[PDB]
RNA sequence: GGUUAAGCGACUAAGCGUACACGGUGGAUGCCCUGGCAGUCAGAGGCGAUGAAGGACGUGCUAAUCUGCGAUAAGCGUCGGUAAGGUGAUAUGAACCGUUAUAACCGGCGAUUUCCGAAUGGGGAAACCCAGUGUGUUUCGACACACUAUCAUUAACUGAAUCCAUAGGUUAAUGAGGCGAACCGGGGGAACUGAAACAUCUAAGUACCCCGAGGAAAAGAAAUCAACCGAGAUUCCCCCAGUAGCGGCGAGCGAACGGGGAGCAGCCCAGAGCCUGAAUCAGUGUGUGUGUUAGUGGAAGCGUCUGGAAAGGCGCGCGAUACAGGGUGACAGCCCCGUACACAAAAAUGCACAUGCUGUGAGCUCGAUGAGUAGGGCGGGACACGUGGUAUCCUGUCUGAAUAUGGGGGGACCAUCCUCCAAGGCUAAAUACUCCUGACUGACCGAUAGUGAACCAGUACCGUGAGGGAAAGGCGAAAAGAACCCCGGCGAGGGGAGUGAAAAAGAACCUGAAACCGUGUACGUACAAGCAGUGGGAGCACAGCUGUGUGACUGCGUACCUUUUGUAUAAUGGGUCAGCGACUUAUAUUCUGUAGCAAGGUUAACCGAAUAGGGGAGCCGAAGGGAAACCGAGUCUUAACUGG
RNA sequence: CCGAACCGACUAAUGUUGAAAAAUUAGCGGAUGACUUGUGGCUGGGGGUGAAAGGCCAAUCAAACCGGGAGAUAGCUGGUU
RNA sequence: GGGCUAAACCAUGCACCGAAGCUGCGGCAGCGACGCGCGUUGUUGGGUAGGGGAGCGUUCUGUAAGCCUGUGAAGGUGUGCUGUGAGGCAUGCUGGAGGUAUCAGAAGUGCGAAUGCUGACAUAAGUAACGAUAAAGCGGGUGAAAAGCCCGCUCGCCGGAAGACCAAGGGUUCCUGUCCAACGUUAAUCGGGGCAGGGUGAGUCGACCCCUAAGGCGAGGCCGAAAGGCGUAGUCGAUG
RNA sequence: GAAGCAACAAAUGCCCUGCUUCCAGGAAAAGCCUCUAAGCAUCAGGUAACAUCAAAUCGUACCCCAAACCGACACAGGUGG
RNA sequence: ACACAGCACUGUGCAAACACGAAAGUGGACGUAUACGGUGUGACGCCUGCCCGGUGCCGGAAGGUUAAUUGAUGGGGUUAG
RNA sequence: CGGGUAAGUUCCGACCUGCACGAAUGGCGUAAUGAUGGCCAGGCUGUCUCCACCCGAGACUCAGUGAAAUUGAACUCGCUGUGAAGAUGCAGUGUACCCGCGGCAAGACGGAAAGACCCCGUGAACCUUUACUAUAGCUUGACACUGAACAUAUGUUCUAACGUUGGCCCCUGAUCGGGGUUGCGGACAGUGUCUGGUGGGUAGUUUGACUGGGGCGGUCUCCUCCUAAAGAG
RNA sequence: CGUGACGGCGCGAGCAGGUGCGAAAGCAGGUCAUAGUGAUCCGGUGGUUCUGAAUGGAAGGGCCAUCGCUCAACGGAUAAA
RNA sequence: CACGAAACUUGCCCCGAGAUGAGUUCUCCCUGACUCCUUGAGAGUCCUGAAGGAACGUUGAAGACGACGACGUUGAUAGGC
């Protein structure tokens, strides 16, 4: 806190409390008395922890019916319309859309779409696989998913 | 994740204030000294629950006391009479007669001077 | 019937209490963000004698302050952009400018740029006082402009004691000085504190003072390590390891070898010959790209309900490489500004190429190979290493080699072997930091918080001075900011009227808590003794026997915190309210719980676009005993164990 | 030497939330001197200055003030929702 | 304490009163058995330092482009209901735009005390005091209003000053008009207060200027780790 | 718009930066006057009279033993001539 | 109480002792032992006795002891043989 | 003991039994002087016996303005007892209708200032010294700057280092500085490094605990008996 | 096995080796017993089938035996008050 | 059954019925109408307004202020005369 390391009043006689610091947490304007710093809150997960979370995930979506696996998934052109009928087609709304290969014209399909995540196969993470009401697969993608998680 | 406690604090200051209504002075109005207003209400409180049932059965022995002499005989030869006629109606019952229904208040010291003769 | 007598007895409230109603004061709370806080990614890493930073005084149709500017004074020229509006804010008005392109506005390049300030013509109590010289000009009063500091270097001319000389003197050219938050190198260098005292030691080469530099600095191409195998300059990160050691062997201090990474680069002089101008860097022109400094286009919505207002509800449509974000009378993909995406430069400039011009020298050969130095004695300092058995490094003082057939190092020292070549120098990258500029982000703050400062704050105010240093945010969607009438002093203040969705939104303005102070009503209270309540409880009032308010009379009953053997204590602390105010954060270590894997478990830095994946350098565990060599399910002890 | 101005400060009362953070009132001492006063200058903190009281050095003095080391340390007291 | 000749004392006896002890009735929890979380059963439940266990609420992140909300959010203020407690729920009035279930996650997460910090407001109390005991009285004027202003007469006080004039220091306080919120220890029509306008005229007064004192700075210079110290030629510096 | 004279008394002001006396023995520099050196030579320069021009700039209000300065105050204080 | 004129002791030969100062310098002093510093005493009058063992100061310097420096002699490590 | 007083722990004069005067940290006298200390007398008085009256400024009442310290909350009596041991608040009992105003200070262990005395803290500061450890200064010697002869480490001589706060000359308009010259010193002095001594001139610190408060005294480890309550302690 | 918070201190049959006395059984690991004492660090001396910073040695260290404290404030703050 | 002291209860002086146990005595004054209601020590309107009190004024050997006393034209309360 700015300010000068002067005694505010002499330690007796005055009859107040006694003062060190202007800046002392007791005073107003004065600091805080743990105050904070920047922090790293990453935690470490062990790499099989990882792994085995994601195996019970992807098992679990297949329980409850979530996983849907397509032989190909793309649109022809890069335009949010195509893929909005698609997904209208195949009765998807909220979806994640794990291919194979980044199909270009499929990403650009779906960026305005607040609900539709395209990603590839090395890219899932557990949180989205949770989040989203569906998860699209395609074949190879499926075969990828297998081989990271042996 | 600063939190401020005005909301919480003014409620549980408004809780407290709310016991000490009817106190006088500062007791009614101010939270350091109706705090301990309200405290010691409840402390006494408890203490007076077990008073209570003190203070009842000594009131209906001094007014079966009356009636029984009223009727010729002390508390202490009475209440031994009725105990030696397998008589149970406890002191609050017998309180009440002796002032509602004094026939039957006769009847029950004959009960009890029977036995004792 | 009356009179008398005796007994009993309501209606009083000066004031006070409790409850409720309605207000005042006051500014909590909630909601709010043109302010802060912490970062990420980029940019820029300086400004100044061509006069800076920072100021003084001016400058408008202008009285003040803010912002801008400088006597050409909210501005002038020019080249570009852009345009139907404009002449900065307070802040209306006045006088005007402009609408198809010299209005304004934005950007490039120019012009102007008072005085003070390094301040530089001399002086000086900063923003003032006083000159010299030379060019011009003059109406003879005078006027304008330009030069004139110091020091360093270089050159010319001159020039003492003193003969040559040298010192000295004059002039010219070129440079320097001052300011700035951190980072960097160097010269100096505390104490509190810890050691439960304290002196060695620690704190700590820290704080602070000083000098100097750069966009980074420093360091750097082995007289280095290693261990008989090899590595191959410097710098930075992760290990090694809280190990080896140091240590009033206390408190504490604390490596290296070796391993994994980031990054990678080598050269020159101590000199001649040949061959020559050949590599390579620096400068300056010119091109081509690529940024930076203004900008251009940029999709798609209506009806109806509620309402002051629709962006909300309901219905039916449409755009999306655009559902980032902001605004609009409540919450808007389609109203507005944007956003994705696609384009743009007259001029100045950064970068990377290219190509000129200038300087630089490339190669081969043969040589050479840093002396008051290495080393030593004495005194100190630095090395994790405190003189210790103490190598090595620096040097204040006194000394002093060999020089390649030679010398340095391998932790006292010697021999052997290995390895390197001091006493000359240059060198990018990986690294450090952020006064400053742009963009974006946050389980960061939301007016006692966050900067001291959300607001004209480093201000008001305080101090001789260095220096210290506040408080203070919110009407409404829009000022529609209340014409007019009335009381009043042509007041203050108020009542009407009107505006508005709302005026207990009226500027002392959102919400409007509490302490505190009132008016009204109900009940209680003037024969009654104490923590003021609690248990019992009559009467009265009120609303529907009960609920609410009050509480005569009566049993019991000496606040709270702290500190203590023990407190009603006449021990401590608190006038009251509201707001704030105290076991946290990082790393290491051990134990418990829980999850994964299991005789195994797990990676660090780093790589990677990656919360993936790679990376097993390492760390812990599966073996112990012994001081150790060493041995090993045993081992140590002892000559040896009945043994321990 | 006596005594005003001027420079002091021996006694008493008042005042003591003062008229005043040292005064007022009545008396008191020096008053051509080691006198007094204006303006300007010089001495700086383990230092100054001191006809010496540890006096004075900006209402501060057995080591000034301001900023920094700095959140010194506190086996003590208080407080801890 | 009243009072007591027993209402004192001794002895014997039988009654009764008397506690949060024991019993009765209803309820909650800990621990252990016994059976299938439930039942049954036994037993336990005063507590400071302190250990262990289980929870409430607050702000923020996700779930949430969801859900509630102008047919009224947060906040404020009442009332009713509800749980063993921290608390929860509903709703009238006020308010006028936000709020947020659940299950998880993170903490500037809870105040009555620290002669705590900041602001607000009490008490004493309508009390002390209104700043030299030089002193006032009256008539007239103005004005909403006059003890205090203006005019007049009288009275009193200073007169080596309580008069006049400079330097220093201050900086518009000066004069005129106008206003009376705040300031003035009362009122105020008055003011050193607010607002507006006006006002400072030099060859001779002063400064600047020439000249020096104490002292300062100081080209070269001498000295010092650096910063700097001293000082020559000089150049400043009035109080002359 | 009259008178607008005299006598006497009289400073701490003036003559006086004097005079007398004493010891503690009482600034400096310029303006001013004068002397020449280098130099200049019927030139410049000097002296006098006369004429003519110039003398800029800044301060100037007001308080000043105080209600305007130093004392937080419209403060019984302090403030040199 | 301090100071004081007076008194005494003592230092100081001038580049004085002494003091400020890493130093250059400056004060002492443009003074020179009839002077300057330090210390005690305190006008004046009459005076100021005994003790040199202790502590200090002054002088002495033959002997004992003793620093840096010097490195005789002895002992050890290493190994050509 | 004498004097003074009716009465004199003071005063004055003596005595000497000086607890514990004494000769320049001066002895004994001393005219004059002193807002200096003690004692006595005349005058004088409200100092007092012993107070009375009066004049003014407050206090008191009215109008205007308008503070303060303090404060857990108060429905805030006496007495005797009790009790953290001195009670408005407890017990018993007595007294007491509600509320101002002027006065007085016995109590609220009244207000004021985290007791200054005392103790404690392995707190502080400043002062002292023959406390400890250092250190500026002063002083000693060795080596360096530092040389030549001769005689016996010492002595004599020399000049050329070095000193000069002697004269003269120049830079120069200069009591600084520098250079030149001359004289005087002269290998001395002085300075650097090393070294012995001295060193409250200056600095950093230490200076125990137990204890019927602390200090002073005593004690501090070990052995035996008793206290010790028939095991141990 | 006793006794201590601990550091420690104490009693002890018996086993191996070697010994003295006794014909022998046996007794002897000091003394009728209970006081006669000082941790650690730092070093000294002797020994040693340990270690030996490139290697052989050596220095130094370890291990075994032993020495230095009225550290008596006797669990001993520092070498030094 | 009787004497017996400044102590006790009276006698003397003053206060005194808030003596809530609020006492006594003497004297004076008031002798209307109506309505409503929840029907009783009820509320209201009209008429009435006594004895006496208070207020105001002039005042006091009464007095801080209150209080107390005298007097107010049918009058000596104060001032004047
Ligand atoms: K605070
Ligand atoms: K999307
Ligand atoms: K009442
Ligand atoms: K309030
Ligand atoms: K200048
Ligand atoms: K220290
Ligand atoms: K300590
Ligand atoms: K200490
Ligand atoms: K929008
Ligand atoms: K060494
Ligand atoms: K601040
Ligand atoms: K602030
Ligand atoms: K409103
Ligand atoms: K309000
Ligand atoms: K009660
Ligand atoms: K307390
Ligand atoms: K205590
Ligand atoms: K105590
Ligand atoms: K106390
Ligand atoms: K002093
Ligand atoms: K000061
Ligand atoms: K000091
Ligand atoms: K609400
Ligand atoms: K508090
Ligand atoms: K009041
Ligand atoms: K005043
Ligand atoms: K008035
Ligand atoms: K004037
Ligand atoms: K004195
Ligand atoms: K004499
Ligand atoms: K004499
Ligand atoms: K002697
Ligand atoms: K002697
Ligand atoms: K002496
Ligand atoms: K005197
Ligand atoms: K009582
Ligand atoms: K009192
Ligand atoms: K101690
Ligand atoms: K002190
Ligand atoms: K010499
Ligand atoms: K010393
Ligand atoms: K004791
Ligand atoms: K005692
Ligand atoms: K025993
Ligand atoms: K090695
Ligand atoms: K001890
Ligand atoms: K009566
Ligand atoms: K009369
Ligand atoms: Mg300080
Ligand atoms: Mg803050
Ligand atoms: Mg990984
Ligand atoms: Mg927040
Ligand atoms: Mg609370
Ligand atoms: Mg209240
Ligand atoms: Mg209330
Ligand atoms: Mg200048
Ligand atoms: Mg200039
Ligand atoms: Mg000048
Ligand atoms: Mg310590
Ligand atoms: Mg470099
Ligand atoms: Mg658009
Ligand atoms: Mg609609
Ligand atoms: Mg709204
Ligand atoms: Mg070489
Ligand atoms: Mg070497
Ligand atoms: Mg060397
Ligand atoms: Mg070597
Ligand atoms: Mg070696
Ligand atoms: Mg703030
Ligand atoms: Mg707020
Ligand atoms: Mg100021
Ligand atoms: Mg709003
Ligand atoms: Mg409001
Ligand atoms: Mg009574
Ligand atoms: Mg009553
Ligand atoms: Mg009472
Ligand atoms: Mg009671
Ligand atoms: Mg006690
Ligand atoms: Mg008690
Ligand atoms: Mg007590
Ligand atoms: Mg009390
Ligand atoms: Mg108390
Ligand atoms: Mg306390
Ligand atoms: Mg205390
Ligand atoms: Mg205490
Ligand atoms: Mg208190
Ligand atoms: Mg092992
Ligand atoms: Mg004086
Ligand atoms: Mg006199
Ligand atoms: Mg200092
Ligand atoms: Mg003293
Ligand atoms: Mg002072
Ligand atoms: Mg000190
Ligand atoms: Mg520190
Ligand atoms: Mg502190
Ligand atoms: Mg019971
Ligand atoms: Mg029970
Ligand atoms: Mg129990
Ligand atoms: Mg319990
Ligand atoms: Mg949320
Ligand atoms: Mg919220
Ligand atoms: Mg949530
Ligand atoms: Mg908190
Ligand atoms: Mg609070
Ligand atoms: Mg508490
Ligand atoms: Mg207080
Ligand atoms: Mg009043
Ligand atoms: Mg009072
Ligand atoms: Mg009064
Ligand atoms: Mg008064
Ligand atoms: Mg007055
Ligand atoms: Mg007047
Ligand atoms: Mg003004
Ligand atoms: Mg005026
Ligand atoms: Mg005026
Ligand atoms: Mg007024
Ligand atoms: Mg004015
Ligand atoms: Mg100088
Ligand atoms: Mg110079
Ligand atoms: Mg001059
Ligand atoms: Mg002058
Ligand atoms: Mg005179
Ligand atoms: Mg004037
Ligand atoms: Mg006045
Ligand atoms: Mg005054
Ligand atoms: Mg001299
Ligand atoms: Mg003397
Ligand atoms: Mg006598
Ligand atoms: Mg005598
Ligand atoms: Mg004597
Ligand atoms: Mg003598
Ligand atoms: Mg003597
Ligand atoms: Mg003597
Ligand atoms: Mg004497
Ligand atoms: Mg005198
Ligand atoms: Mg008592
Ligand atoms: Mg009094
Ligand atoms: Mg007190
Ligand atoms: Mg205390
Ligand atoms: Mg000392
Ligand atoms: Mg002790
Ligand atoms: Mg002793
Ligand atoms: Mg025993
Ligand atoms: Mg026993
Ligand atoms: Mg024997
Ligand atoms: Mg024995
Ligand atoms: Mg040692
Ligand atoms: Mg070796
Ligand atoms: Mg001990
Ligand atoms: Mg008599
Ligand atoms: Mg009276």
């Amino acid at each position: 806190v700015t300010g000068s390391g002067k005694k505010p009043w002499r330690q007796k006689g005055t009859g107040r409390a006694r003062s060190g610091s202007i800046k002392s947490p007791i005073w107003r304007s004065g600091g805080v008395t743990f105050a904070a710093r920047p922090q790293d809150h990453s935690q470490k997960v062990n790499k099989k922890m990882y792994r085995g979370a994601l195996k019970s995930i992807l098992s679990e979506l297949v329980r409850q019916d979530r996983l849907i696996v397509v032989e190909k998934f793309s649109v022809e052109a890069p335009k949010t319309k195509l893929l909005a009928q698609k997904l209208k087609d195949m009765a998807l709304e909220d979806v994640l859309i794990i291919t194979g290969e980044l199909d270009e014209n499929l990403f650009l399909a779906a960026r305005n779409l607040h609900k539709v995540d395209v990603r590839d196969a090395t890219g899932i993470d557990p949180v989205s696989l949770i989040a989203f009401d569906k998860v699209v697969m395609t074949a190879d993608a499926v075969k990828q998913v297998e081989e990271m998680l042996a | 994740a600063r939190v401020k406690r005005g909301v919480i604090a003014r409620a549980r200051h408004k809780k407290i204030l709310k016991q000490a209504k009817g106190y006088y002075g500062a007791r009614s109005r101010v939270y350091r000294v109706a705090f301990q207003a309200v405290i010691k209400a409840g402390q006494y409180a408890y203490r007076d629950r077990r008073q209570r049932k003190r203070q009842f059965r000594q009131l209906w022995i001094a007014r079966i006391n009356a009636a029984a002499r009223q009727n010729g005989i002390s508390y202490s030869k009475f209440i031994n009479g009725l105990k030696k006629a397998s008589v149970e109606i406890d002191r609050k019952i017998l309180a009440d007669i002796a002032v509602f229904d004094k026939v039957a208040f006769t009847a029950l010291v004959e009960k009890a001077k029977a036995a004792l003769a």
